[PDB]
């Protein structure tokens, strides 16, 4: 009837260390965010950073 | 553009119901499943015979840090410490000191194997291609201590491999 | 490759497909592992002239968020034009 | 935009969010403090704390806004500001393919009536905020420590909380059970002072305050 | 600017009110949590553990915070009642492994540079 | 009109056997619930304009097929849902009273980005 | 040239040599210290000095891109053979 | 009063007559890039890095030595000013030897950080470079004269502040070198101060050399004890030990200069 | 302006009990502020504009192994940021912490005249540029 | 590999052909999956009509991707909000009718076929161009330029000490993950 999916059993304070590291050192955190579709996480981080930077990636 | 998936309609005619009734009674899609596995039984396996057969890799493989040396003999690391600053896990511990000759040389170069992540950032850091990730993965250990590498182990790893990693960066520095 | 003829027709029949046309193990179609030197191209702005950073400085081009309303006839408008209904894929219209 | 380095700007929708921002601003001027858009076509309208119900109820139900996809419930600590905790909502409009974002200000103690009614997605997010930042929310169905450890102390993403933490764990033979001793690091986090003392961007520079 | 929004405690008494049944439930809670969790702790020192926790923080006078520990203490109790917390979590309050930190300036001096 | 569809394309939402006159009567509902709002209020001047218009093209052609592209609201069955949502708002701010001015300016530099 | 301590403990090029009184020497029995026998100080010492007749000599260090940045070496000090900070290869100015 | 209002890049602010442009820029907060100009030291106007374009002028005005007039718009972010900034910045950087990993100024180099903000993203130099003989003076301060940008800050902080004739600018043009000509050993009590005034690693501290780098250090401030002055200083603990001493600016006690016996 | 059963809180806010820091780490921790002095080797100034919350340094014993600086001071690595000292102390008092003050290092007026560097009866003439 | 400002390294020589070798045969293995799972009555009766979720309930719960598309909801990030070059490529969005575990399972395997289509177009659309932006303040300069020019030396040095100076602000750049 009622379900409670308790979580935290793997929890790592990912963005807590993200604050102390810079963007490049922050990139491996994203690859370890989803351990199934890793480079898709890389895609989200790279798009976000270069969106702030007002710089677009080359077509290649 | 888009496309449905579960929009097939079952036909109510005498023919169509017969196949469905035959499928339910005489299990055919189950037998179809059986045929798929059986055809795979007669399919050759793809089991690499470790250790005698070893999986393929690429000249860019990252693992088992090892300081290199110049063709003269002097080690590459000038203690520029970009690897230390870059290292996203802070596994690198470098302390510099002016050597008796005058040029720098790290008196302490410990990279903690169980803090490192083998991201390959450290080779991209030092402009003298001092530290690189070699092709080794066969350094599993039984005590946590031997994983904690130091300058002496790093140099010994470099002298041990060197030649293998000498060609690796020769076939990859064009890409970099 | 490998296998013999009578085995192939056995697995061809049991799977209802021609597995010999394309398999799931690489035999000879794999590209040669050693490759010629990869001469890479250069950047689009790689030029000795008229390439000052005064032109391309995207980090600088960014403007603080343009404020419109602050605490200190008309017509209704939408955040964006309403989306349009996609048509069935003309390749596979019905699975 | 012949140069390929910088990303091109898009003005047609850029004016559209600002027009929609004023459209929202005029309707409910009791709760909208200020609204603005950035270069990367991202509009943000700022609401008052007690405004979590109607503003989202607006965006969730309006025939011309209809923002129903709740994106994320984030918080951003700013120790300088008195209301350091800044609860941030984020909504996506399915029909109008846009991303609204409303954020408020809140102290450590001051509550927010739970917005699980407008979006039940916030309910599970709401647990994290009190775990992760610690801001309690009023009349919440079940607001639980769900992502941090059992019986944790404090709020780790308060910027006053050490990265390493306060308690470390180990298995102890004399009790045959894991005991939480105070942390004692093998190596100290070698902080890096990474701030060039020259002006970074003259655009976003803070004038003499 | 002294006038601010309250959570539940409109006054001190309601803050005093919520502390009351919180201890009423928690006082009724100590004997069984030991019993089910197989803790080798007698009921008595379980009960007054809740006691000195209760006045380890019963010094602040702001009505907005006192009820925040009430709900914090309220839900630390909820997590215990339904076997969510384990042996390590219940014992964790019962500090065992660390030696007593120094009491006299002689003991502060002898340990190290720490104050 | 035409043949009544069997699926709306979304589970849960079913094809309405009474498409237009149902939408019309609930639309007259959202004309009248809006009545007890003062005219100077912005939501009125937005709504009755958007109200009194799409009450037009529904009665402009009773057929279901053309009216899907009159309002760009997709299939009519979800327009019933969304117009009902607009009805919900008119009831909601009947008690919100969201037209007197902004409650209080934000505490000093409460946005101030960067810091 | 690796050198040994009084307790048979070979020293590293950094100069570390744990004394007998050091309790941290007990991990060393039954096991060994890895010593880079190629002491980095004396595989550069035996390398000769090249003779180039210029006031400034590039110091790429061979290998083209595979080496160290081409820091230019000043060569006018008669009493000091100008060596590169990166690679340590001593360069010399013909004896006038 | 005689205060003169100047509409610097728009915003208009009063200022005393005779005040140079930089003081007006920093009055708003415009940290104008500079190399050869330090607050308590004579003006050189040499690096040409502080070139900013003034309104209604066909030429870019050397803001370093130039006083402000009655009403002026300092084009801080204009293309002409940035073009002037870019031209001279790569000019200084052109003959600069490629030893950032080797030079101790790495991470505390003005020539590095300035190029990050006010600089290009590539090079246009195809010819060779120039290498300078390292002048040897002092067992306490190290000279790598190939890295020198000839800002002459050392010679002015010597002759005015230290009040001692020690260094020169021997040579001419590209071959003019900062040094002592005849060999010496500059020996002032405050001799360990030119290390900090040097914008590049041309002059560095011998004992601290090759020992620690900026991001590792966690600066902690204190005062000097070696003298009764009590000079405010900055300690540079890296991992549990002191590397170098910096002269914390406080004006009255020590300004931002400390003698050798303290650093 | 916010009338919903507001309580007239006349006592200074003390949120120290909620954050649950250890008791030895709230009293035996001197907490200090100042605006960083510019790195004297770097003429750049865009860092001496913010106040920060930094603490007192505890002991740093060398590791028995290779020699990392093992520390047991969790609060040491807690450099915060503050726009103004008034906001800095506001954080300090809100979680009441033994604190001290420090005044913003303000520059003085550099009376600069390049025409002074050359003179006839004035001694500020410079011998070499 | 994918870093802010392009992609770190370039594609090794010949790898694009190997991708074609894999892609040409991967369609067969998915026919093997669908035959093994989709048709079998055990897979359906155990998984179909299980865990249904209405469209309004699904979306208002904050669900996304296969949660929405499988359960009737007509929405996909690439088609609607085109990020990167995903607009140029063509594909189909396999939405479902009912929206149970089975319908989601079929939605996943049809996206697999659609993924093959996107692979086919982009692999044949490979341009002549560089792998990272031509801005050394965000992208590391080439290793050949690393040891040749001073600007490249500084730019890589500073980029590898502190990184790059990102202009202030905030964003919610969101793309669809395969989940
Ligand atoms: C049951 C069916 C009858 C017995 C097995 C028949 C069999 O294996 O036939 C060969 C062969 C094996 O399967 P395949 O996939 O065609 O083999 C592909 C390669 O040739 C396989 O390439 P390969 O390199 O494996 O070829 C060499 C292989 C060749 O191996 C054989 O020919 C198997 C018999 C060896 C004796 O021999 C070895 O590898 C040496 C090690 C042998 C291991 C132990 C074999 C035990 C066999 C049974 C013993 C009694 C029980 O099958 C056929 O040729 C047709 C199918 C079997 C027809 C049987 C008569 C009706
Ligand atoms: C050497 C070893 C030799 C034997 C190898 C194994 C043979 C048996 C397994 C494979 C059989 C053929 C596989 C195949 O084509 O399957 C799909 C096919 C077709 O599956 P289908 O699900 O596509 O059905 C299509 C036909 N309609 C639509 C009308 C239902 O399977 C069959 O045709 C099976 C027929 C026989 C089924 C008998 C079941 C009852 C048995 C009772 C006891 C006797
Ligand atoms: S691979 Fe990455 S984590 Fe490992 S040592 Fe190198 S930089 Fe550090
Ligand atoms: S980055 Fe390379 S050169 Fe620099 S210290 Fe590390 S190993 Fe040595
Ligand atoms: S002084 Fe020159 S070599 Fe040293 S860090 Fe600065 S730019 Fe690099
Ligand atoms: S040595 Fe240093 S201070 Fe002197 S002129 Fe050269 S760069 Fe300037
Ligand atoms: S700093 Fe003004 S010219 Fe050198
Ligand atoms: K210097
Ligand atoms: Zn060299």
């Amino acid at each position: 009837r009622k379900c409670d999916p308790h979580i935290g059993l793997l929890h790592r304070g990912t963005e807590k260390l993200i604050e102390y590291k810079t963007y490049l050192q922050a990139l491996p955190y994203f690859d370890r965010l989803d351990y199934v579709s890793m480079m898709c996480n890389e895609q989200a981080y790279s798009l976000a950073v270069e969106k702030l930077l007002n710089i677009q990636p080359p077509p290649r | 553009t888009y496309k449905f998936v579960n929009m097939r309609e079952p036909s109510m005619d005498m023919k169509s119901v017969t196949d469905r009734a035959a499928q339910t009674l005489l299990w055919t899609e189950l037998v179809r499943g059986l045929g798929m596995t059986l055809s795979y039984l007669f399919r050759e396996p793809a089991t690499i015979n470790y250790p005698f057969e070893k999986g393929p890799l690429s000249p860019r493989f990252r693992g088992e840090h090892a300081l290199r040396r110049y063709p003269s003999g002097e080690e590459r690391c000038i203690a520029c410490k970009l690897c230390e600053a870059v290292c996203p896990a802070q596994a690198i511990t470098i302390e510099a000191e002016p050597r008796a000759d005058g040029s720098r040389r790290t008196t302490r170069y410990d990279i903690d194997m169980t803090k490192c992540i083998y991201c390959g950032f450290c080779q991209e850091a030092c402009p003298v291609d001092a530290i690189v990730e070699g092709p080794n993965f066969e350094f599993s250990t039984e005590t946590h201590e031997e994983l904690l590498y130091n300058k002496e182990k790093l140099l010994n790893n470099g002298d041990k491999w060197e030649a293998e990693i000498a060609a690796n960066i020769q076939a990859d520095y064009l890409y970099r | 490759a490998s296998a013999t003829r009578v085995i192939q027709l056995l697995r061809n029949w049991a799977s209802g497909r021609d597995l010999q046309a394309k398999l799931q193990l690489r035999y000879q179609e794999i590209s040669k592992r050693t490759q010629p030197p990869p001469k890479l191209p250069v950047g689009p702005s790689h030029k000795l002239s008229n390439n000052y950073y005064c032109t391309r400085d995207g980090r600088r081009e960014a403007m603080p968020p343009s404020i419109v309303m602050s605490s200190q006839e008309k017509k209704a408008v939408t955040p964006a034009p309403p989306i349009k209904r996609w048509e069935l894929s003309k390749d596979q219209p019905y699975l | 935009d012949t140069r390929p380095t910088i990303r091109p700007r898009n003005d047609v929708v850029h004016k559209q969010l600002s027009a929609f921002g004023q459209y929202v601003a005029e309707i409910l001027p009791k709760y909208v403090q200020q609204v603005q858009v950035s270069c990367f076509n991202e509009l943000e309208i700022f609401i008052h704390p007690d405004g979590v119900i109607p503003v989202l109820t607006f965006l969730r139900d309006h025939t011309n806004a209809q923002f129903k996809s709740l994106a994320d419930l984030t918080a951003v600590d700013v120790p300088t500001r008195q209301n350091r905790f800044e609860i941030v909502y984020n909504l996506l409009s399915l029909r109008f393919n846009s991303q609204i974002r409303v954020k408020t200000y809140t102290d450590e103690l001051t509550p927010i009536e739970s917005s699980v009614t407008v979006y039940k997605a916030a309910n599970w997010y709401e647990r994290e905020i009190w775990d992760m930042f610690g801001v309690f929310f009023a009349n919440h169905p079940d607001l639980r420590r769900i992502l941090t450890g059992y019986g944790f102390e404090g709020h780790p993403f308060r910027k006053d909380f050490p990265l390493s933490g306060y308690v470390e764990l180990r298995y102890d033979d004399e009790v045959k059970r894991v005991v939480a001793e105070p942390v004692e690091l093998a190596q100290e986090f070698r902080k890096f002072d990474l701030n060039s003392p020259w002006e970074a961007f003259p655009a976003y520079r803070q004038p003499p305050e | 600017g002294t006038s601010v929004k309250p959570i539940f405690s409109r006054d001190m008494n309601e803050a005093k009110r919520r502390v009351r049944e919180l201890y009423r439930a928690w006082y009724r809670e100590v004997p069984n949590t030991v019993h089910l969790f197989q803790l080798d702790i007698s009921v008595k020192q379980g009960r007054d553990k809740v006691r000195e926790m209760f006045m380890k923080n019963a010094h602040v006078t702001d009505p907005r915070v006192v009820d925040l520990l009430v709900i914090k203490g309220k839900m630390e109790l909820e997590e215990t009642i339904n076997v969510w917390k384990q042996r390590t979590h219940i014992m964790r309050f019962f500090h065992e492994t660390e030696a007593p930190r120094p009491t006299d300036f002689l003991s502060k001096f002898y340990v190290g540079h720490d104050p | 009109a035409g043949l009544l569809k069997k699926t709306t394309g979304l589970v849960g939402l079913a094809v309405c056997e009474t498409p237009h006159e149902r939408l019309k009567i609930l639309y007259t509902k959202i004309l009248d619930v809006l009545g007890q709002i003062p005219k100077n209020a912005a939501y009125r001047k937005y709504t009755e304009q958007i109200t009194n218009e799409k009450l037009g093209m529904v009665k402009a052609e009773p057929d279901v097929k053309k009216l899907e592209e009159q309002l760009q609201g997709g299939q009519i069955e979800e327009v019933i849902l969304q117009a009902e949502n607009e009805l919900s708002l008119a009831r909601k701010m009947l008690r919100w009273k969201p037209w007197e001015p902004l409650v209080e300016e934000p505490p000093a530099n409460q946005w101030k980005w960067p810091i | 040239g690796v050198r040994t301590s009084p307790t048979g403990e070979k020293v590293t090029h950094t100069g570390q040599a744990y004394d007998d009184g050091d309790y941290r020497r007990v991990r060393f029995s039954d096991r060994q210290k890895e010593v880079n026998e190629n002491f980095a100080i004396d595989l550069i010492a035996e390398q000769p000095v090249s003779e180039v007749g210029s006031r400034v000599i590039s110091c790429d260090g061979g290998g083209g891109a595979l080496g160290h940045p081409r820091v230019y070496i000043n060569l006018d000090k008669e009493t000091k053979t100008g060596t590169c900070g990166y690679c340590g290869l001593q360069f010399r100015q013909p004896h006038h | 009063s005689n205060l003169i209002e100047v509409f610097v890049d728009g915003q208009s602010v009063m200022v005393e007559p005779g005040t140079t442009v930089l003081q007006a820029c920093e009055k708003v907060g415009m940290q104008i890039p500079r190399f050869c100009y330090h607050e308590r030291l004579s003006v050189a106007g040499n690096c040409r890095m502080c070139l900013v374009e003034i309104e209604k002028a066909p030429k870019v005005v050397a803001a370093c030595a130039m006083p402000v007039m009655k009403g002026w718009n300092i084009l801080t972010n204009s293309e002409k000013s940035k073009k002037a900034r870019e031209g001279v910045m790569e000019f200084l950087l052109a003959n600069h030897p490629l030893d950032c990993p080797i030079c101790d100024q790495g991470g505390e180099c003005d020539l590095q950080d300035q190029s990050m903000m006010f600089g290009s993203d590539r090079s246009r130099f195809l010819e060779g470079k120039r290498a300078v003989e390292d002048k040897n003076i002092g067992p306490l301060v190290k000279t790598i004269m190939t890295r020198c940008i000839q800002c002459t800050r050392c010679i002015r902080f010597a002759s005015e502040i230290a009040g001692v004739d020690d260094l020169g600018t021997t040579g001419r043009g590209n071959d003019m070198q900062v040094g002592t000509y005849i060999e010496k050993m500059f020996m002032s009590e405050l001799s360990g101060n030119i290390i900090d005034i040097c914008p590049v690693g041309a002059l560095t501290s011998k004992p601290y050399a090759f020992t620690a780098r900026p991001w590792e250090t966690r600066k902690t401030e204190s005062i000097d004890v070696m003298d009764a002055v009590g000079s405010n200083i900055v300690v540079s603990t890296r991992t549990g030990e002191v590397m170098r001493i910096l002269p914390r600016m406080h004006e009255d006690i020590n300004e931002e200069w400390i003698s050798d016996k303290t650093r | 302006t916010q009338d919903t059963q507001l309580i007239a809180v006349d006592e200074k806010l003390d949120i120290t009990t909620l954050t649950g820091v250890p008791e030895e780490h709230i009293k035996t921790r001197k907490v200090r502020i100042f605006v960083p002095a510019r790195n004297n080797m770097q003429s750049g100034v865009n860092n001496t504009k913010k106040w920060k919350m930094e603490f007192d340094t505890r002991e740093r014993w060398e590791n028995p192994l290779m020699g990392w600086s093992s520390t047991a001071d969790p609060l040491s690595n807690l450099v915060l940021t503050f726009s103004t000292k008034e906001d800095a102390v506001a954080f300090a008092e809100k979680n009441g912490w033994s604190f001290d003050v420090e005044e913003r290092k303000v520059p003085k007026p550099k009376s600069k005249s390049y025409g002074a560097n050359f003179s006839w009866n004035k001694r500020t003439r410079v011998s070499t540029k | 590999y994918i870093r802010p400002g392009g992609v770190h390294q370039d594609l090794p020589l010949g790898l694009l052909d190997d991708i074609y070798e894999f892609s040409k045969n991967f369609s067969f293995r998915i026919d093997e999956l669908e035959e093994m799972l989709t048709n079998n009555r055990i897979w359906r009766n155990r998984t179909v009509d299980i865990g249904v979720v209405t469209a309004e309930d699904a979306l208002n719960y904050g669900f996304s991707g296969v949660m929405l598309r499988g359960s009737g909801i007509q929405w996909d990030l690439r088609k609607t909000q085109p990020y990167d070059v995903y607009d140029q490529v063509e594909f189909d969005v396999p939405i479902g009718s009912r929206g149970d575990c089975y319908d989601r399972y079929l939605c996943r395997v049809e996206e697999m076929r659609q993924s093959l289509r996107i692979i086919s177009q982009c692999l044949n659309k490979m341009p002549p161009g560089e792998i990272k932006v031509d801005d050394a303040k965000v992208s590391p300069p080439k290793r050949a330029e690393m040891k040749t020019s001073m600007e490249s030396l500084i730019h890589h040095f500073k980029l590898y000490t502190e990184g790059y100076q990102v202009p202030p602000g905030a964003t919610y750049t969101a793309i669809e993950a395969p989940k």
